[PDB]
RNA sequence: GAAAUUGAUGGCGCAAUAGAUAUAGUACCGCAAGGGAAAGAUGAAAAACCAAGCAUAAUAUAGCAAGGACUAACCCCUAUACCUUCUGCAUAAUGAAUUAACUAGAAAUAACUUUGCAAGGAGAGCCAAAGCUAAGACCCCCGAAACCAGACGA
RNA sequence: CCGAGCCUGGUGAUAGCUGGUUGUCCAAGAUAGAAUCUUAGUUCAACUUUAAAUUUGCCCACAGAACCCUCUAAAUCCCCUU
RNA sequence: ACUGAACUCCUCACACCCAAUUGGACCAAUCUAUCACCCUAUAGAAGAACUAAUGUUAGUAUAAGUAACAUGAAAACAUUCU
RNA sequence: UCUCUUACUUUUAACCAGUGAAAUUGACCUGCCCGUGAAGAGGCGGGCAUAACACAGCAAGACGAGAAGACCCUAUGGAGCU
């Protein structure tokens, strides 16, 4: 729930977007298995796909560590210093083309509740209401009965 | 006991995650972690932000003269990045400096001095080379790398950039790195300034214009402990800003701020930079 | 059970540089199995806690209550290791910065009662900690003053956003 | 004992990771927590429609704040901007109120416009020529 | 606390011990000898439950007719009254009738 | 004070309750809409006659589609690949 | 939706876009321009030529687990899903207008 | 519920609330028959972080104690614990102090699905007018007042 | 703790009666009566569920379905087309 | 005229709100056969999952530091006195 | 006894010190009025009230605790007696 989470406001790593836009995964580390049915997937993928993604993402550092292990990991680290860590475990190649793709995609802040669907750094243009907005002025600034 | 080793296993997992939390490791540069390769990482460093430097010279600017002499003592139990830190540091200065005076000419010198030290301070740039990845790439004799530190390494990555892709390229990269960095902020808030009426009186007075009168526009709960203050400055019986505040002196304070903004052309609503 | 309050005696932290603070001396001792009722024991913590260590036995020696010559035995035991031990140059300069007292091994008895019923009686058990810290007892912490009240307010009204907007 | 439960632990502490901001024993004891969990994640569920109700109310009380600022009832101005065709909703309605306190003025102008136009072919009922405000953009 | 802090002994299962290696052997004796064996006869195990299988009350009423004569008195006794009750359970108690 | 006997709206004793301008209007509405409706179906495009058998063949094959579904319905086909692909469970690296 | 937007200004879409991270967008639906001094209003839409708004898709992530919980008493009717909604982050580069009125 | 007749080498067990009641038929209970427990955990050598409950650290207007939120714990708005039973329960109907552990759906006939073989199937017996063989799936826990037999008791 | 002792055993007595009946998720699902020492229950029916075979299922145009009774309700059944 | 649902539209996605009962897809942990080797996979099995039975055992709470309980007096602690 | 109760002593009681239970207990952040409702509200609707805490009394309510109501009915449930 929302009142039993952390929730932080919409927001970007360095402005990402203002002068040109930064891939903010940085690296990829894939822990896979030789032997191991959990790790067939990660497999397929290290054979067929991860080159492709690689050569697509230019800026991402792959690490395919073939070692024993009874669940596959992929550990995404984004500019950000942020690290996740997800299972590939018993997951298809698709699967796991999916997930590389949504890591590669996203950005390093935490998913967590987002508080406001929209940022703005200069929300007011034309002067932001206060209660003296949209209030006539009076002759030598005289407040109500004053006599002078 | 419970014939089983999964659960034990699992919970022998999560003991060890609530020891960490309760002590928690010292920090540890990226470069000892598992899964590291300098070569890779700088290459990637370098197609990250799309730009085609040359490996020598980014290897050049991440090396610093602290890591040599760290090295060489090593040894007894490479050229550093001093020239590129330099020039880059003098190029961002120069460049940040085209850029502001092309984009508020009515700024003054001290102004555009004053914007050009936050950019290229090392608040701004730490967190500018933290979040990318500057550290990770910088060999340094401490970690955490510090400010001082992190602020000659990106600016030898900057005189790097210069040296293989050129003034242009170099221009285009501190326009999206540094000066996106004062979007959101305040003229004064990067320009530490002190007597703000002074320094209207002053601009004013080089302008050719009378001195402004400040006049009380405005004003609520006066007796109260929250009281408000509209205090407008008059020239020539014209209104040229008019600050909200808890005092008349804070008021009139914040009136002397936003003519100093309107003057200087940086006020809010401004011409947002054009990318 | 547990002992952790004895093993903090012997944390030896490493040498302070000359430029460094001196690290306030710190001992802990208690006394274990005490028939006494840990309720009761909790109040002479409390009226103990915070203040120096001759304050304390003076405040001890003058109480009714059982458990007050008990926590004056172990505050003096406390005192007598801290200077031969804990290289601690006054006695009085000591204060109790922790005293509380917790839950022993207590005993399950029988209570007859009228009809040939009962309860369950239990010959309860407490421990008593202190930590002593060297130095004179620090400040208690002053009432806020309606200025700083004020001033909280104050921020608090500042604080305020134009909430779900832009 | 040949089938014992080992992960009783690990699926007690998937409820009580939700319960830990609770007050009393239900943030500690399961039987507790569990009932005050759900009863939570129901609350948070059914919230979410509430929060979009509580959200058009808080814009409905800006824009009638905004408009009796300017002098129009809430169902004037609103009727009035869908008669002039803009079709801006009641959240950027909201926050122009707050932001933007010119372009609501302006908004606010047009809306009374077009609500004496009525007013004005109301009276002189007939063929008179439309109001140069009422006049709708057709599209094809 | 119903969960060990401690790693349990690690368990090393020879899966190349001689019961493991040959398992399964001459279980198609018949049919690779002539049928001389039946299959079932390869069954070790209680006399009144080799190659025969059966609910409960099966098993309890072969057990009794077979070996109950060399039954101990206690054993015998908790037999039968097993038998009467599973009896009783499944002529007389279920869902479906 | 003030008590309606029983529970409202269900005994003999009832909460009374008054008819509003708008739920006046609401009907209104409502009736209006259905005299239309009477309006709009009081005139038909063809007679009984005429529309007789007008829609039978449409209908029939309708109802000749709903019949081949309903008499399709056979167990679906099983082939070898499917069954010789779980040996790739145990696929591994060399 | 309706955004009020403006240059630098993020907005997070309930979804995905189908467009690679970085790519630049052209929003076409813009009822009203604004600026300190004059605001253009559309009926209902602006033209084309009036108004250019452009955008880059910053991020595409995916929403935190919200709880859907249905619960009935006395019924032993209890149920628990747990949806992430797809999310794409653009940031408004510019917004552009031409004198064409 | 027959008979004739036929022919006949350990553990996909428990591991201290489990497995024998059992460290013991001991302690304890009862005149007696009889009932009947609990529990221990270092090391090669002793001749060496996690349940409940509390404490650290009592408490602030208002309310099934949470949710939406919020800059902000509360303040704002929404929200009549759960289970069983019932036509209908917030119900002032039942149960529950709470933690740990234990504690409750057994199976034939005929069908259905999947194989094998096929006018035959099955490793005698049995079935067969596509059957037959094999497998899969398929039916709980606690509780009386009672009745009878044999002992033990004035 | 005697309307008939206590212990053990038959005994896990029986209970149409009460209580309880423990992972996740989706789907269909409230519906006439008869008999019964039977109305606190059960069998059949009706309804409900699943799988399978087949072709008509529902809505419904005329036409049509009683006199007794002098008159007489909303309607109903049947029913091609659609 | 406006407000006003989980109705409808809108952007994306959709198996994802009826008791008894019924159909189906998954699945925690345990053991066994082969895998795997920082926790697993394919299958075969079964004492296979507890917010609830005035449930059993053990621990600790609430009531509660409450109800209740106790030592005739002085003294040389010889003794005396009531 | 009472009109008509009063005074005192002891116990009890309250405070200090030692020792230290029992029933009960869904969770409680545990207010009043009227209305509502499973037909008598601390929790629901509308109002009113409302800093936080101990200690001593009281017994109007929590349909208060206690005994799975002894009354009454039912059970193809028992038993005693005629
Ligand atoms: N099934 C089973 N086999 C047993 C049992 N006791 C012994 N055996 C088997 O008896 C065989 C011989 O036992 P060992 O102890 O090796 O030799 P032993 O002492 O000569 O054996 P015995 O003559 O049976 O006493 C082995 O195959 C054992 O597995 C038992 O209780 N059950
Ligand atoms: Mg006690
Ligand atoms: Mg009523
Ligand atoms: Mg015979
Ligand atoms: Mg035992
Ligand atoms: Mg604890
Ligand atoms: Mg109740
Ligand atoms: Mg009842
Ligand atoms: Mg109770
Ligand atoms: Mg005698
Ligand atoms: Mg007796
Ligand atoms: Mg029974
Ligand atoms: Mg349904
Ligand atoms: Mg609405
Ligand atoms: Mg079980
Ligand atoms: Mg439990
Ligand atoms: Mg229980
Ligand atoms: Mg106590
Ligand atoms: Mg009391
Ligand atoms: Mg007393
Ligand atoms: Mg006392
Ligand atoms: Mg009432
Ligand atoms: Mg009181
Ligand atoms: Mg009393
Ligand atoms: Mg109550
Ligand atoms: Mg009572
Ligand atoms: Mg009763
Ligand atoms: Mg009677
Ligand atoms: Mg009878």
């Amino acid at each position: 729930t929302a009142r039993g989470t952390p929730s932080r406001f919409l927001a970007s790593v360095l402005h990402n977007g203002l002068g040109r836009y930064v891939q903010q995964l940085q690296r990829l580390s894939f822990s896979v298995s030789r032997d191991g049915a959990s790790s067939r997937g990660a497999r397929e993928f290290v054979e067929r796909e991860v080159i492709d993604f690689a050569r697509r993402n230019p800026g991402v550092v792959i690490y395919v560590n073939s070692r024993p292990c009874c669940v596959p990991r992929v550990v995404a680290e984004y500019l950000n210093g942020a690290v996740r860590e997800e299972s590939i475990h018993c997951k298809s190649v698709e699967e796991i083309s999916t997930l590389v793709q949504k890591l590669a995609d996203q950005s390093g802040l935490d998913v967590i509740r987002i508080r406001k669907p929209f940022h703005t750094d200069n929300p007011s243009i034309q002067g932001q209401w206060h209660p003296f907005t949209n209030k006539p002025t009076t002759f030598r600034g005289l407040r109500p009965r004053e006599v002078q | 006991v419970k014939k089983g080793f999964r659960a034990a296993f699992r919970f022998q997992k999560e003991l060890e995650r609530q020891r960490l939390l309760r002590c928690p490791p010292p920090p540890v540069r990226r470069s000892e972690k598992p899964n590291w390769d300098y070569h890779a990482e700088i290459q990637a460093f370098g197609h990250r932000l799309q730009e085609n430097f040359s490996l020598d010279l980014l290897k050049t600017a991440f090396v610093n003269s602290c890591y040599i002499k760290s090295e060489e003592a090593k040894r007894q139990q490479l050229k550093s990045n001093q020239e590129l830190s330099e020039q880059g540091t003098s190029f961002s200065q120069t460049c940040l400096t085209q850029f502001l005076e092309d984009e508020y000419p009515d700024m003054p010198t001290e102004g555009i001095k004053n914007l050009v030290d936050f950019l290229t301070g090392e608040e701004v740039v730490c967190h500018v080379a933290r979040n990318l990845a500057v550290e990770q790439l910088t060999l340094s004799e401490e970690f955490p790398v510090p400010p001082a530190v992190l602020q000659q390494t990106f600016f030898a990555v900057i005189g790097a950039l210069l040296q293989s892709s050129g003034p242009e390229r170099t221009a285009l990269f501190i326009r999206d790195f540094l000066i996106t960095q004062m979007t959101g902020k305040e003229l004064f808030e990067m320009w530490k300034i002190i007597n703000p009426m002074g320094l209207l009186v002053e601009e004013l007075k080089k302008r050719n214009v009378s001195a402004p009168e400040s006049r009380l526009t405005r004003q609520s709960g006066g007796t109260t402990a929250l009281p408000l203050y509209f205090v407008g400055l008059y020239c020539d019986k014209k209104l040229i800003a008019e600050g909200p505040g808890e005092t008349v002196l804070v008021a009139e304070e914040e009136a002397a701020r936003v003519a100093l903004r309107k003057l200087y052309g940086f006020t809010e609503n401004r011409r947002p930079w054009n990318y | 059970i547990s002992r952790k309050w004895e093993k903090k005696n012997k944390i030896v932290y490493p040498p302070q540089l000359p430029g460094e603070p001196r690290r306030p001396a710190e001992i802990y001792h208690c006394r274990r199995q005490i028939k006494y009722s840990k309720d009761k024991m909790w109040y002479l913590a409390k009226l103990i806690r915070g203040m120096s260590i001759d304050q304390a036995l003076a405040q001890l020696e003058f109480n009714d209550k059982k458990g007050a010559k008990i926590i004056k035995e172990v505050l003096l035991e406390a005192q007598d290791m801290a200077v031969r031990d804990h290289n601690v140059e006054f006695r009085s300069n000591l204060y109790i910065a922790e005293s509380t007292s917790g839950r022993g091994q207590c005993l399950k008895r029988i209570r007859y009662h009228g009809r040939g019923r009962f309860g369950i009686m239990e010959k309860v058990y407490c421990h008593y900690f202190v930590k002593l810290v060297e130095g004179p007892p620090p400040p208690p912490e002053p009432p806020k003053t309606a200025v700083a009240h004020a001033k909280e307010y104050i921020q608090q009204l500042r604080s305020r956003t134009i909430v779900h907007t832009l | 004992l040949r089938n014992r439960v080992t992960d009783r632990y690990f699926r007690i502490q998937e409820v009580l990771k939700h319960a830990r901001h609770f007050r009393g024993r239900k943030n500690r004891c399961y039987r507790l927590a569990v009932r005050t969990v759900i009863r939570a994640f129901v609350k948070c569920t059914k919230a979410r429609y509430l929060k979009k109700k509580n959200m058009r109310t808080l814009w409905i009380n800006r824009i009638t704040a905004a408009s009796q600022e300017h002098g129009l009832k809430y169902p004037a101005l609103i009727g009035n901007l869908v008669k002039c065709q803009v079709e801006l909703n009641r959240k950027v309605l909201a926050d122009l109120a707050i932001y933007e306190p010119k372009t609501f003025k302006s908004l606010a102008a047009l809306a009374s416009r077009r609500r004496h136009e009525g007013f004005a072919a109301a009276l002189g009922d007939g063929k008179e020529p439309e109001g140069i405000f009422s006049r709708v953009v057709q599209y094809h | 606390i119903g969960i060990r802090l401690t790693l349990p002994p690690p368990k090393v299962v020879d899966r190349w011990n001689e019961k493991r290696a040959m398992f399964g052997v001459y279980d198609n004796i018949g049919i690779l000898g002539n049928f001389e064996k039946h299959p079932k006869e390869l069954i070790r195990g209680p006399i009144w439950l080799r190659g025969w299988k059966g609910n409960e009350l099966q098993r309890c009423i072969r057990k009794r007719k077979m070996v109950g004569s060399r039954m101990f008195a206690d054993d015998l006794h908790n037999l039968n009254k097993r038998i009467r009750y599973l009896y009783k359970h499944f002529n007389r108690h279920g869902k479906f009738r | 004070r003030g008590r309606i006997p029983g529970r409202q709206w269900i005994g003999k004793h009832r909460r009374p309750r008054f008819v509003s301008l708008r739920a006046k209007q609401n009907m209104i509405r409502r009736l209006e809409i259905e005299a239309e409706n009477h309006y709009w179906l009081s005139m038909p495009y063809m007679t009984r006659e005429q529309e007789r058998g007008h829609a039978a063949v449409r209908r029939r094959e309708a109802f000749e589609a709903i019949k081949a579904a309903a008499t399709s319905k056979f167990p679906p086909h099983r082939f070898i690949a499917d069954q010789l692909d779980h040996l790739n469970v145990t696929k591994k690296w060399s | 939706r309706q955004w009020k937007v403006t240059s630098e200004d993020l907005i997070l879409i309930g979804n995905e876009l189908d467009l690679a991270c970085g790519e630049r967008i052209r929003l076409e639906k813009v009822l009203l321009v604004g600026a300190d001094n004059f605001t253009l209003l559309g009926k209902p839409l602006l033209g084309k030529d009036l108004v250019r708004v452009e955008a880059t898709v910053i991020e595409k992530t995916e929403s935190w687990p919200r709880i859907i919980m249905r619960f009935r008493k006395r019924k032993n009717f209890k149920k628990k899903r747990i949806v992430t909604t797809p999310q794409t982050v653009l940031r408004i580069n510019s917004i552009e207008i031409a004198p064409c009125l």
